[PDB]
C-alpha cells in the first residue's frame, strides 16, 4: 500500500556489479585471471559494458552458452584448440611444397621460426599474427 | 509565527536510534560508523572526544577500512572470505602499529601502520570498544522475538549505546513511550505469535514522525499555517498560497474496497468537499483584504503552470460580474479578460529585476537591492597591482625553486600569504581494483628507488600487499608484474650510467646577491636525475637551474634527466660567464616576480615556444601555419580534453583572469619567448 | 568556483581565529579586493581586527538566526551584489551565487549543527551529481541570446 | 497493512454505519453492497466472537446508540450528573447518528448550537414535498427584534425552485460549487 | 597500582588480538605489557609477571607440552607473538624483560647512541684553558660551569645537568664564546633546539640578554646563533604524516646543537633526533636531573643523568685538571667511562643558597620525608608557610590568604592602571593545583575564584558577557602569528578602545589582542604543574587534594618547590606529603641494563 | 530611468504576545529522590491522576512506575510516602485532603487573563512590595512592556465549609534532605524563585472567576487564602514543614485588577 520510490538507480546497480566481480572474478586462477584482465580491467569496465541491457527489459541472447559451461571448461576447451593447431604444426613443421610468388616474399621462412618460438606453453591466450600468413584462402590469393 | 509544523525535537537522536535498529541490516560501512561517531552521545559514551574523531577519520582512511565490520559478515552475505579491508583488519593493522614501527615487516601478512604510535592510539582502544558493541546487537536484533520480548530491548539499547544527558533526556523519554505504547497497543490484544524488528521499527518511525505543534496559532505575530477544516475565524487579511493545480486542492484516491465510496450517504465526508468548503469559509472570513498568489510560471522550464479550479471560478465569477469604468460598454469577454488582466500582477523572475523598483501601483521595499537596481556601482578592478619589493642579498636556491616551479603560486602564497586550502578527499566505498593517481605514482617510485639498487622486487611486492594497497590475488600480481617490467626497463637505462657522487655546497655571489644551498648526488659526470613521470617543461625548468647553479661553481660535464618512454632532458655544460648571466637573468625574473605576477606559464608557453622554434636555426619561424599550430597547441596545453586536466583548470589561474584574452595570451607568448627560450635553446 | 568561494566564506565565519581561512577567503573573488587592499589588511592591524569584529558578528548571525540572514547582511555590508552587477558577466555569477544560497538554507534546516551544513556542502561540491533542483537556471530572460 | 486498513474501515463503519455492522453480527448480507462484503461480513463478526472470547467488553460505539436514545426517551426522571448546557460552536460536520443522539439529549437539557452559515436563506435539499410543506411552516424568529422571519426568499413558489429528485437551484454557483459539505449539514 | 588493575580497554583488545588462540598466559602478559607501555614503563620485568600474579599456578596448569612449559621464557617462546629480537614480532624478549618492537627499537638507538657514537675530540688544551680564563673570572676554588663547559668542548656529546637558578644559560653563554673563539677560522653554524614553543622563546631571550654582554668581534657576531627551533620544526615535522624532511637520508646540516630543557624529551623524539643527526654533529643536552618525567611514555634523561652521582674517570680527572687548573675529584669505579665523562653535574645554585628555604627543601624532597618535615618545621627559614587543608573553614582561610596574595594585582586593577604594573603584579603570586576538575582541581578552583570575586567587592562580572574586566586567560594551542605560546599568561581589561586583552611579551612589551582573536583561553586562576613547568613565580602556592591520587609523588612536589622563587605556601595533609614523597615515580627501563654492558 | 524604493514610517507592531509566568520569569527515601524535571512532572502526575478519597493501592503504584520507567523497589516506600502526605492536613483549621469530594475538587485549571495596559516593571514591582511583605529582598526584574493575553495552569482549586482555597505542587527541592525545609526556608525559595508574582496572578485569576461565576460575591467572604505543597517537605511528625499557606491583604487585588483592566 505504501512505497518508496528511489530516483536513481545507479549506486544499487554498481553495488550488484561489484559483488558479481567478487563471486565471480576473485576465485579464479592466473591463466584464467589473466584473460579476464585482458577482457576488462576490473567490474567498472563491465558495468560500462552491460549498462544498457541491465536497465528496462533483458534482452534474449541469440545462441546462448550452456548452463553447465563454466569458465574453466572453455578455458580448457580453447587451450585444446589451440594445443590441437600446435601438434599439427610440430607434426607438419621442416617442409615447404607451395609455389613461390611474387607477392610471397621469400622471408616467409623467417616468420616460420617466429611460429618455432610460439609452441612453449599454453599458458598465453594470443597468437601470432603470422597465422594469417598460413591461411589458404590468403595463399591462394597469393 | 509558524504554526501546524512537523514537530521536530532532536533528528540526531532518533535518526541515530533508528540507524541502531537498522543494525543487522547494515553493511558497516566506514561513513555509516563515522557518521555515528558524530553523534556526541555516542562520542562521550566510549569517551571519544572531537580531537579523537579528527584522527580517526585520517586513520580510518589510510588504514584501508572500506566495509566489513568482521569476517563473519562477509561470510554472511554469501562472499568470499577475503581477509583483508575490513574493521578487523584495520584494527588489527593499527595495533600492529602500535606494537612494531613500519620498518620491520609484516608479521601475519599484515603491515603495521606507523602513524598511530603514542598515547594517542588509545583511542583505537576506544574504537575497538564500540565495534564489538556494534557486533552484538547484530547478532541481537537478528532474531525474531515475541512481543512479551521486545519490551527491555529498546531501554536496554538506550542504556549501552547512549548517555543520558540533560538534552536528550526527552528524547529518550519520548523514543520510551512510544515504545512501551506500541508494545501495550499490541499486548492488549494478547499477541501470541512472534512479531519481526523491521515492522516495529517501522511502526516507531511512523510514530516518531506524527506529532504535530499548534501552540502559536494565534500569539500575535502574523499566523503561519495549513487550511485546516472545520476551523473558520474572521480576520482583516486573508493570504493565501500555492492555489496553482494539482497540489490544491488535495486529492486521496479511495482504498478501492471501502463501501462507503460505493454507495454515499448525506452525513459522509471526503476531502474534497472539505477542501471546496475551506476554500468557501476562506473567501467568507475575509474582512478586508483577501491575497491569493499561484505559481503560474515553472522555474525550470518557464512552462506555463495553470492554477487551480475554484480560483479559476472565482476570476470568471468576478469577470462575468464586474466591469471597469474605462471600457464602460466594449464587450462581455474582453472586459472579463481585461478585468483579469488587471487583478493579475506578474511579477519578475529574480528580486534584483529594476520593474519591481518603477514607481506606480506596486513597488519593492527592499532597500538592499535599490543600489543593485540602479546599477549606478562600480566595476571590479583587477587584481594586478604594483607593490614595492626590495631585493634581498642573502636569496637561497631553495626559494627560486619554488618560484620556478609555479610563479603564480609563489606570488599568491608568499607575497600575499594566500594559500587556497581544498578540503581533503573522503574515503572511498570499496577496495581499489585498479591502480592510478598518486598511489600509482608513489607505488612507482618506489619501485624505482628498489630497482635502483637491485633490491628483491618480491619483497616490496609482499610490503604492498600486507598494506591491502595492492588488488587482492591474481590481478595485484599482473600489476606488479607489469610494473616492475617497467621500472627494470627504465632502470636499465639509469643505472647505465650511474656513478656514485656526494651532495655538494652552492655560495655564488651573482649581482650582489648571495645563493647558498645544496645540490646532492653530484657526481664528476655531471647532474643525474631520474624520475617516473612524462616528459614536462616543469622538470626541464628545474634541471635547467639545477645546471645554472652547478655550472657556475666548476662543475664542468653535462646535465641528465631520464623520463618514462625514452624521455630525456640534456644540457651540456657551459662556461661561468653564461651560467652567471642566466642567473642573474633568473633573479631578475623572480624580483619582477614578487612585484607583479609573472605570467609564464611552462607547459602552455612551453608548448607555443617548442612549436615556433626551431632548434636547427636558432630561430623563430614566422609563416602563418606555425602561427596557427602554435596557438593550436597552446589551447591544448591550457585547456585539456575530457580525459586529461589541462593547465587552465587551477585555482591559481582562475582568481586572475575568468576567460583567457588575447592580450593576456600575448603577455603569457611573450614572456614565455623571455623566460623559457634557454629551455629549448641548450636542449639536446 | 562560486560554490568553493561559498565553502572559503563558511569556513572563515566558522573559524574566524585563525587568520590563514579568512586571508585566503577575503581574497576570493566573491569579495573583489586588489593586491594593494590585502596587503594593507595585512599591515593594518586595525583592520584586520575590524575584519574580525565583522565575521564574527556574521557567525553571531548565523548561529542565532541562520543561513540567508547572514548572507543577506554579509551582501549588504559589503555590497558584493551592487559590484557583480556592475561588472560585466557577472550576473550569471550573482545568480548561480543565489541558487546556491537557496540551497544552503534549503539543506540547513533539515540539520541541527552548524557544521554539519559545511560538510555536506563540501560533500555536495565533492559528488558532481546532478539533480533537478541543483541545476544552473537561464541567467537572464530580458536580453535576447543565440539559444544554442 | 491489511489489518490497519480493515481496522480503519470498521472505525468508519462503527462511525457512520451501524446498520451494517448490526446485521454482519447477526451473519447476513447487506442487498445492495460491493463485492469486497463477501470477504466483510465474516471478518467482522469472527471479531465479535473474539472479543466474546477474550475478557474485553462486548459494548462498542455501534451497538450502544439505540439503547442510549430508547433509555432517554423512556425515562421519566432526568439522570444525575448530566451538565446544565452543552454548546456546540465552530463545528459544520457531523454524522446523523450524533445529531440523533443529540436530539434525544436536548429534549432533556439545554443545548445551544452555533451553526455558521454563509446564506441566510434555505440552501439545502429536499426529501419529500410532504417535508417541503414541514419545511415551510418551520420558520425562524429573531434573536432580538423578535419578529417571524421565513425560509425561503418566496413561499409560494419553493416548489420551483426545487428539482425531482430534491435538489435546490442554488443562484450562486461558488455556494453551490463549494458547500456541498453545508448543505448536508443544513438538511 | 590502583590504576594497574583497572584495565584500559587498549591493553585488553591488545591482548585479544594479538595472542588471540594461544594461552591465557600470553594474554596476560601482552596485557601487562600494554598496561605498563600506557602508565609509562619501558620494560615489563619477568619476576614481576611470574611473582605479582595469582593466575601464575592456573596457566601453569593451563599449557601441556612435554617440558610443560613451566618458564615463562619457553611459554613466551612457543607463542609466534614473542621472539628473541629476530622474526618481526611485536613483543621482544632479549635480557629476561618483555617490551614492544618499537620501545625495544629505541633504546637500542638510544644506547647505541650513548654507548658507540660519543668519541673524544682532542683538541689544544693550551687554548680552552687560556679561554676559560678569559671568559671565567672566578679561578681560586671549583666551578662545576668552568668543568661544564670545558667537558661539553672537550667530546662531542655532553649533557650538562642542573637545576633552575643554578645560571645555566650563563654557562651555555660562555660554552658558545668560548666554542666560537677555539675554532676561528672553521665556521660553526649553531643550532638550538626547544621541546616547547615557550621555552624556546625564554631561550632566545635568555641567550639574547646574554650574548650581547660578552664583548664579541664583526666575525664573531656574525656567527650568533638567530633562533632557537623546536624539536618538531627542527626535523621537519607534518601534521597529517609523521614523515620528517631530515628522517634518515639527508641529516641536518648542523655545526653543534643545543638541546635546552632534555627533561620533556620523551624516548620516540629523542630516537628521532638521533637518527637525523649526522656524524660529525655535537650535541650539548640541558636540563635537570630531578626535574619531572617526560610526557608520553619514557625517562631519556633521568636514565642519562642517574650515572652522574658516580662521578667521572681516573684519566678524566687529571684531564679535567689540567684543562681547568683546579682540584677536579675522581670517581670510584669504572662501569661506562664514556657516559660517565660525558655528564656533569651542578650543585651550586646561585639565585638561592642554603640560606634561603627553598633549596633546603628541594634538596630534603630527595631525601626521605621527615627530612622535609624538620625542614619546614623548624623557623620556616622565612619561606615556606604550611597551612592545613581539612574542611571548608580552611577552605575559606585559604581563599582569604589568596586575595592577600592576588591583593597587589587587585589594587593595581581598581586603580585603572597601565596592563604591564597589572601583568607584573600578576606574576607574582600563583596557585598550583593537580586535577582539572571537582572541588580539587583548575575548574574547581576558577569557579570557585569567580564566585569569591562575585561575592566580595573586588571583580565586577556581568553574567552574560563572559568578558568581564580583569579574568586571567591562558591559551592551549601554539601560535607563531600571534606571537603568544602555550602557557602564556593574558589579562582582560578596559584600556579605553574595549575590552581586550594584554599579554606580556618576552621583549619586554605589551600586546593588546582582541578577545575574539584568541584561538583558546582558559581561566588561570590555579595552573597545574605540568602545565606550568618552564615559567617563573615569586610568590606560590601548592594546593593538593585530598584524595589519593598517583600525580601527587615525590616530582611533583619538587616541581612545585622549584617553581617558586622566594616564597611558598603549602596547604596539604601530613599523610599526602609523606605519602608523596616516598613514593617515587619510577619508570622500568632497559637503559640500566644496557648502559652497564 | 532613476527608481527608488518605499520606506515604512512606524514600527510594524507593539509587543503582543500570549506568554505565562515562566515568560515573565535507608537507601529509599524521598531525600534520594532523583531530582530534575522528568521526575517533577511524574510526581505532578502521579497527584493528579490519584484519588484522594480512596485508599492508596500498592499495585496502581506498581504499574504507574511501570508506566513512568523507574525502579520497581522504590514503589513500597512511595506508596507510603504518598499516605504520609495524605495524612498530612493542609489548613489553618487542619483540614486534610481525604474530606474533598469529587464535585468540590477541580484539577489544572487553565485560566486566559487579558491585559489592556503597557505592563510596566516599575509600576508593578512598587505596587507588590507596598503590600507584601515576602518583597523586603528580591530586586526587581525586567521585562518588557507587555499587552494582551497571560496563561495560567493553576493546579487545584477546592473548596472546604464555603470557602475556596488554591493549592499549587513544587517537587524539585534537592538541596534539602534533613527537616530544614522550615517556613524560613521555604519562604527563602518563595523569594528566590520569584513564586510570589505567579500566586498574585492566581490570586487575581480565582478573584475574577469567582466574580463572574458566583453572583454577590465577596473576596473575604469566600476566598481562603492560597497553599503551596513541597513533596520533599512533607513529613508526618511535622504537619506545618511542607506546606505553606498565604493570605493577601485584599487591598492589592483591587489595585491590579483595576491596572489589569486599564
Amino acid at each position: 500500500f505504501e512505497q518508496q520510490l528511489i530516483e536513481d538507480e545507479s549506486l544499487l546497480r554498481y553495488q550488484a556489479c561489484a559483488d558479481f566481480w567478487r563471486r565471480h572474478c576473485y576465485p579464479l586462477p592466473r591463466e584464467i585471471a589473466q584473460v579476464v584482465f585482458e577482457t576488462w580491467k576490473g567490474p567498472q569496465a563491465l558495468l560500462r559494458d552491460i549498462n544498457r541491457y541491465l536497465q528496462g527489459e533483458a534482452p534474449v541472447i541469440k545462441a546462448p552458452p550452456p548452463d553447465d559451461e563454466t569458465l574453466a571448461s572453455r578455458h580448457a576447451q580453447i587451450v585444446a584448440r589451440i594445443d590441437t593447431v600446435k601438434q599439427q604444426w610440430r607434426d607438419a613443421v621442416g617442409e615447404l611444397d607451395a609455389l613461390i610468388e611474387s607477392s610471397g616474399i621469400d622471408r616467409r621462412k623467417f616468420n616460420r621460426s617466429n611460429q618455432a618460438k610460439w609452441i612453449d606453453k599454453i599458458s598465453a591466450w594470443a597468437e601470432e599474427e603470422t597465422n594469417s600468413y598460413q591461411l589458404p584462402e590468403s595463399l591462394e590469393k597469393f | 509565527a509558524i504554526s501546524d509544523r512537523r514537530a521536530r525535537q532532536s533528528h540526531p537522536v532518533l535518526e541515530a536510534f533508528i540507524s541502531l535498529l537498522s543494525l543487522p541490516d547494515s553493511r558497516f560501512v566506514s561513513e555509516d560508523v563515522l557518521a555515528l561517531l558524530d553523534v556526541p552521545v555516542l562520542a562521550a559514551r566510549f569517551d571519544i572526544t572531537e580531537e579523537g574523531l579528527r584522527y580517526l577519520r585520517q586513520w580510518v582512511n589510510e588504514s584501508g577500512i572500506r566495509w566489513g565490520i568482521d569476517d563473519d559478515n562477509v561470510r554472511e552475505l554469501e562472499l568470499p572470505a577475503t581477509g583483508q579491508h575490513t574493521w578487523r583488519f584495520g584494527l588489527t593493522r593499527m595495533l600492529l602499529g602500535y606494537a612494531m614501527e613500519s620498518a620491520q615487516g609484516e608479521w601475519q601478512s599484515v603491515l603495521p601502520y606507523d602513524e598511530s604510535s603514542g598515547l594517542i592510539a588509545e583511542l583505537v582502544g576506544h574504537l575497538a570498544s564500540l565495534l564489538m558493541q556494534l557486533n552484538i546487537w547484530r547478532r541481537g536484533l537478528a532474531q525474531e522475538r515475541p512481543l512479551e520480548e521486545w519490551l527491555p530491548v529498546c531501554r536496554d539499547m538506550l542504556n549501552a549505546f547512549f548517555l543520558p544527558d540533560a538534552e536528550t533526556e526527552a528524547a529518550m523519554t519520548l523514543i520510551e513511550q512510544q515504545w512501551q505504547a506500541i508494545i501495550a497497543e499490541g499486548l492488549g490484544a494478547q499477541y501470541g505469535d512472534a512479531v519481526p524488528l523491521s515492522l516495529l521499527r517501522d511502526e516507531l518511525a511512523q510514530r516518531l514522525d506524527q506529532e504535530r505543534i499548534s501552540q502559536r496559532f494565534l500569539a500575535g505575530p502574523v499566523n503561519i499555517c495549513t487550511l485546516m477544516p472545520m476551523r473558520s475565524i474572521p480576520f482583516k487579511v486573508v493570504c493565501l498560497l500555492g492555489m496553482n493545480d494539482g497540489v490544491y486542492p488535495r486529492q486521496l484516491a479511495p482504498l478501492g474496497f471501502d463501501l462507503m465510496s460505493q454507495k454515499p450517504k448525506r452525513g459522509d465526508r471526503s476531502r474534497r468537499d472539505d477542501d471546496r468548503y475551506l476554500f468557501l469559509e476562506a473567501l467568507i472570513s475575509a474582512q478586508q483584504k483577501l491575497y491569493i498568489s499561484y505559481i503560474g510560471r515553472s522555474i525550470q522550464d518557464n512552462s506555463e503552470r495553470f492554477p487551480s479550479v475554484l480560483v479559476q471560478e472565482l476570476i470568471d465569477y468576478i469577470g462575468q460580474s464586474h466591469y471597469l469604468p474605462g471600457d464602460e460598454a466594449l464587450n462581455c469577454d474582453e472586459s472579463e479578460a481585461r478585468v483579469k488582466a488587471h487583478l493579475t500582477c506578474l511579477h519578475t523572475r529574480m528580486p534584483f529585476d529594476p520593474q519591481n523598483y518603477q514607481p506606480g501601483e506596486r513597488q519593492s521595499y527592499a532597500r538592499e537591492w535599490l543600489p543593485a537596481a540602479s546599477q549606478a556601482g562600480k566595476a571590479h578592478s583587477e587584481f594586478v597591482q604594483p607593490l614595492p619589493f626590495t631585493l634581498p642579498e642573502t636569496v637561497p636556491l631553495e626559494t627560486l625553486q619554488r618560484f620556478w616551479a609555479h610563479p603564480v603560486r609563489a606570488f599568491f602564497q608568499m607575497r600575499l600569504q594566500v594559500n587556497f586550502r581544498t578540503e581533503d578527499s573522503e574515503i572511498p566505498d570499496t577496495e581499489p581494483f585498479i591502480l592510478e593517481g598518486l598511489s600509482r605514482y608513489q607505488i612507482n617510485q618506489q619501485l624505482l628507488n628498489a630497482l635502483v639498487e637491485q633490491d628483491d622486487a618480491e619483497r616490496l611486492f609482499r610490503r604492498f600487499r600486507a598494506a591491502g594497497d595492492l588488488p587482492y590475488g591474481a590481478f595485484g600480481e599482473i600489476f606488479w608484474e607489469t610494473q616492475c617490467q617497467e621500472m627494470q626497463q627504465l632502470a636499465d637505462r639509469v643505472i647505465a650510467c650511474r656513478q656514485p657522487g656526494q651532495s655538494m655546497e652552492i655560495d655564488l655571489a651573482c649581482n650582489g646577491v648571495q645563493i647558498t644551498g645544496w645540490l646532492p648526488q653530484v657526481q664528476p659526470d655531471g647532474l643525474l636525475r631520474w624520475r617516473p613521470s612524462l616528459l614536462s617543461v616543469a622538470q626541464g625548468m628545474q634541471l635547467w637551474l639545477e645546471h645554472l647553479v652547478y655550472c657556475a661553481s666548476g662543475g664542468n660535464g653535462e646535465s641528465r634527466l631520464f623520463l618514462r618512454k625514452d624521455g630525456e632532458w640534456r644540457f651540456p655544460p657551459l662556461a661561468a660567464e653564461q651560467a652567471l648571466h642566466y642567473l642573474s637573468q633568473l633573479i631578475e625574473g623572480y624580483r619582477e616576480g614578487m612585484s607583479a605576477p609573472l605570467l609564464v606559464l611552462p607547459e602552455s608557453g612551453g608548448a607555443w615556444l617548442k612549436t615556433c622554434y626551431d632548434a636547427q636555426n636558432d630561430a623563430m619561424l614566422d609563416d602563418d601555419s606555425t602561427l596557427q599550430k602554435a596557438r593550436t597547441k597552446f589551447l591544448q596545453a591550457y585547456e585539456g580534453n575530457m580525459m586529461v586536466r589541462g593547465e587552465g583548470d587551477d585555482i591559481w589561474y582562475q582568481r586572475l583572469w575568468r576567460q583567457l584574452t588575447p592580450e593576456t595570451m600575448e603577455a603569457i607568448v611573450e614572456q614565455s619567448q623571455r623566460f623559457l627560450l634557454p629551455l629549448f635553446r641548450f636542449n639536446q | 568556483l562560486e560554490a568553493q568561494e561559498m565553502l572559503w566564506l563558511l569556513q572563515a565565519v566558522m573559524t574566524p581565529e585563525r587568520e590563514n581561512t579568512l586571508r585566503s577567503a577575503l581574497a576570493t573573488s566573491m569579495m573583489g579586493l586588489n593586491a594593494l587592499d590585502i596587503e594593507t589588511l595585512n599591515n593594518d592591524e586595525h583592520a584586520w581586527d575590524v575584519v574580525v569584529e565583522e565575521f564574527d558578528g556574521y557567525r553571531q548571525i548565523w548561529r542565532k538566526r541562520g543561513v540567508m540572514p547572514m548572507l543577506r547582511a554579509l551582501m549588504s555590508a559589503r555590497n558584493i551584489a551592487e559590484n557583480l552587477l556592475a561588472t560585466a558577466g557577472g550576473e550569471r555569477r550573482l545568480t548561480d551565487i543565489l541558487h546556491i544560497s537557496e540551497l544552503l538554507q534549503e539543506a540547513g534546516t533539515q540539520l541541527e549543527s552548524e557544521h554539519a551544513l559545511v560538510r555536506w556542502l563540501s560533500q555536495h561540491i565533492l559528488e558532481p551529481d546532478s539533480n533537478a533542483s541543483s541545476q544552473q537556471m537561464r541567467l537572464e530572460s530580458d536580453k535576447h541570446l543565440v539559444q544554442i | 497493512q491489511l489489518s490497519s486498513k480493515a481496522a480503519d474501515l470498521f472505525d468508519q463503519y462503527l462511525v457512520y454505519r451501524p446498520d451494517w455492522l448490526a446485521q454482519w453480527e447477526t451473519g447476513h448480507l447487506v442487498e445492495g453492497l460491493g463485492e469486497a462484503q463477501a470477504w466483510q461480513a465474516p471478518l467482522w463478526k469472527a471479531l465479535v466472537e473474539y472479543t466474546h472470547q477474550l475478557g474485553q467488553p462486548r459494548w462498542h460505539r455501534a451497538n450502544l446508540y439505540q439503547r442510549f436514545i430508547e433509555t432517554l426517551e423512556s425515562a421519566t426522571t432526568c439522570p444525575p450528573g448530566l451538565p446544565s448546557r452543552v454548546f456546540i460552536c465552530g463545528i459544520s460536520a457531523l454524522p446523523p447518528v450524533y445529531l440523533q443522539a443529540l436530539q434525544a439529549l436536548g429534549k432533556h437539557i439545554e443545548i445551544h448550537l452555533l451553526f455558521t452559515n454563509p446564506c441566510r436563506y434555505y440552501w439545502g435539499d429536499i426529501k419529500d414535498p410532504a417535508y417541503l410543506a414541514k419545511l415551510l411552516t418551520r420558520q425562524r424568529r429573531h434573536s432580538f427584534e423578535d419578529r417571524e422571519l421565513p425560509l425561503f426568499r418566496d413561499s409560494e413558489n419553493a416548489g420551483q425552485l426545487f428539482n425531482s429528485d430534491g435538489e435546490q437551484d442554488v443562484g450562486n454557483p461558488l455556494l453551490a460549487s463549494w458547500g456541498k459539505l453545508g448543505r448536508d449539514y443544513i438538511y | 597500582a590502583v590504576e594497574h588493575k583497572q584495565l584500559r580497554p587498549l591493553d585488553v583488545q591488545f591482548a585479544l588480538t594479538v595472542a588471540g588462540d594461544e594461552h591465557p598466559a600470553v594474554t596476560l602478559a601482552a596485557a601487562l605489557l600494554s598496561h605498563d607501555a600506557g602508565e609509562g614503563h619501558v620494560c615489563l620485568p619477568l619476576s614481576r609477571l611470574e611473582n605479582n600474579e595469582a593466575s601464575h599456578p592456573l596457566l601453569a596448569t593451563c599449557v601441556s607440552e612435554i617440558g610443560e612449559l613451566q618458564n615463562w621464557e619457553e611459554c613466551l617462546l612457543a607463542s609466534q607473538a614473542v621472539s628473541r629480537g629476530d622474526e618481526p614480532t611485536p613483543m621482544i624478549l632479549c635480557g629476561d624483560r618483555l617490551y614492544l618492537n618499537r620501545m625495544w627499537c629505541n633504546e637500542r638507538t638510544v644506547a647505541r647512541f650513548f654507548n658507540e657514537v660519543n668519541h673524544a675530540i682532542e683538541v689544544d688544551e693550551a687554548l680552552l684553558a687560556q679561554t676559560l680564563d678569559k671568559l671565567f673570572p672566578v679561578s681560586d676554588e671549583i666551578n662545576w660551569q668552568k668543568v661544564a663547559a670545558a667537558v661539553a668542548l672537550t667530546r662531542r656529546i655532553s649533557v650538562i645537568s642542573g637545576g633552575p637558578g643554578t645560571g645555566k644559560t650563563t654557562t651555555v653563554a660562555k660554552l658558545l664564546a668560548a666554542l666560537i673563539q677555539m675554532a676561528d677560522g672553521e665556521r660553526c653554524r649553531i643550532r638550538l633546539a626547544a621541546p616547547t614553543g615557550k621555552a624556546a622563546a625564554r631561550l632566545t631571550e635568555s641567550l639574547g640578554k646574554a650574548l650581547r654582554q660578552l664583548p664579541l668581534t664583526d666575525e664573531q657576531k656574525k656567527r650568533i646563533p638567530e633562533d632557537a627551533s623546536t624539536l618538531h620544526r627542527l626535523l621537519g615535522a607534518q601534521p597529517g604524516s609523521q614523515r620528517l624532511r631530515h628522517h634518515a637520508g639527508n641529516p641536518l646540516h648542523l655545526d653543534v646543537l643545543v638541546v635546552d630543557e632534555a627533561s620533556m624529551i620523551d624516548l620516540p623524539m629523542m630516537s628521532r633526533l638521533i637518527d637525523a643527526l649526522p656524524d660529525h654533529a655535537r650535541v650539548i643536552f640541558l636540563g635537570d636531573r630531578d626535574q619531572l618525567a617526560s610526557v608520553e611514555a619514557g625517562a631519556v634523561l633521568g636514565d642519562i643523568c642517574a650515572y652522574a652521582n658516580a662521578g667521572f674517570t681516573a684519566e678524566r680527572a687529571r684531564q679535567l685538571s689540567r684543562l681547568t687548573g683546579t682540584h677536579v675529584p675522581a670517581g670510584t669505579g669504572t662501569e661506562a667511562a664514556s657516559l660517565r665523562d660525558s655528564l656533569c653535574l651542578l650543585q651550586k645554585s646561585y639565585r638561592f643558597g642554603s640560606d634561603s628555604g627553598i633549596g633546603q627543601l628541594a634538596a630534603a624532597i630527595n631525601r626521605g620525608d621527615k627530612t622535609a618535615v624538620k625542614t619546614v618545621f623548624q623557623q620556616d627559614f622565612t619561606d615556606i608557610e604550611k597551612r592545613l587543608l581539612q574542611s571548608g573553614e580552611d577552605y575559606i582561610a585559604m581563599l582569604e590568604e589568596a586575595l592577600a596574595g592576588y591583593g597587589r594585582y587587585l589594587d593595581l586593577l581598581q586603580a585603572r592602571a597601565e596592563p604591564d604594573l597589572i601583568i607584573q603584579a600578576f606574576n607574582e603570586y600563583q596557585l598550583l593545583c593537580a586535577l582539572r576538575e571537582g572541588p580539587f582541581g583548575v575548574a574547581g578552583l576558577n569557579e570557585r575564584i569567580e564566585q569569591f570575586m562575585q561575592q566580595k567587592r573586588k571583580i565586577h562580572r556581568h553574567p552574560h558577557s563572559r568578558w568581564y574586566e580583569g579574568r586571567p586567560v591562558m591559551i592551549a594551542r601554539n601560535d607563531s602569528a600571534l606571537g603568544l605560546f602555550n602557557g602564556d599568561i593574558g589579562i582582560a581589561l578596559d584600556r579605553g578602545q574595549g575590552t581586550r586583552v594584554w599579554f606580556a611579551m618576552p621583549d619586554g612589551n605589551i600586546k593588546s589582542v582582541q578577545p575574539s582573536r584568541l584561538p583558546e583561553h582558559e581561566t588561570t586562576w590555579a595552573m597545574t604543574v605540568h602545565k606550568s613547568q618552564g615559567s617563573e613565580f615569586d610568590h606560590a602556592a601548592l594546593i593538593l587534594p585530598s584524595q589519593r591520587t598517583p600525580v601527587v609523588t615525590r616530582e611533583l612536589v619538587y616541581t612545585a618547590v622549584t617553581r617558586a622563587r622566594r616564597r611558598l605556601s603549602l596547604y596539604a595533609d601530613e599523610r599526602i606529603l609523606s605519602a608523596a614523597i616516598a613514593t617515587r615515580t619510577e619508570r622500568r627501563s632497559g637503559l640500566a641494563a644496557l648502559f652497564s654492558s | 530611468a532613476e527608481l527608488n524604493a518605499k520606506t515604512l514610517q512606524r514600527l510594524p507592531g507593539d509587543n503582543w504576545r500570549v506568554t505565562s509566568y515562566s515568560g515573565l520569569q535507608p537507601t529509599l527515601t524521598p531525600h534520594q529522590f532523583p531530582r530534575g524535571a522528568s521526575p517533577g512532572t511524574f510526581l505532578h502526575s502521579l497527584f493528579e491522576d490519584l484519588d484522594f478519597t480512596q485508599p492508596v493501592d500498592p499495585n496502581w503504584v506498581r504499574e504507574k512506575l511501570e508506566l513512568g520507567g523507574f525502579e520497581s523497589q522504590w514503589e513500597p516506600v512511595l506508596t507510603e510516602w504518598i499516605t504520609a502526605v495524605l495524612q498530612a492536613p493542609l489548613n489553618e483549621t487542619g483540614v486534610s485532603l481525604s474530606q474533598l469530594s469529587a464535585r468540590n475538587k477541580q484539577v489544572e485549571m487553565e485560566f486566559y487573563l487579558p491585559i489592556s495596559e503597557p505592563l510596566i516593571a516599575s509600576q508593578l514591582d512598587t505596587l507588590i512590595r507596598q503590600f507584601d511583605p515576602l518583597s523586603a529582598g528580591c530586586p526587581p526584574l525586567e521585562f518588557m512592556q507587555v499587552r494582551g493575553m497571560l496563561k495560567g495552569f493553576i493546579d487545584l482549586v477546592f473548596r472546604h465549609e464555603g470557602r475556596y482555597y488554591l493549592l499549587a505542587y513544587k517537587s524539585n527541592w534537592l538541596g534539602e534532605d534533613s527537616s530544614a525545609y522550615t517556613q524560613q526556608a521555604m519562604a527563602a525559595a518563595m523569594q528566590a524563585h520569584r513564586y510570589d508574582l505567579q500566586y498574585q496572578l492566581y490570586t487575581l485569576a480565582l478573584h475574577r472567576y469567582l466574580r463572574h461565576r458566583i453572583a454577590d460575591y465577596d473576596y473575604e467572604h469566600h476566598f481562603g487564602g492560597v497553599i503551596y505543597l513541597f513533596l520533599r517537605g512533607v513529613d508526618k511528625e511535622h504537619p506545618q514543614q511542607g506546606i505553606y499557606t498565604t493570605r493577601p491583604n485584599a487591598g492589592l487585588i483591587a489595585l491590579m485588577d483595576e491596572m489589569f483592566a486599564g
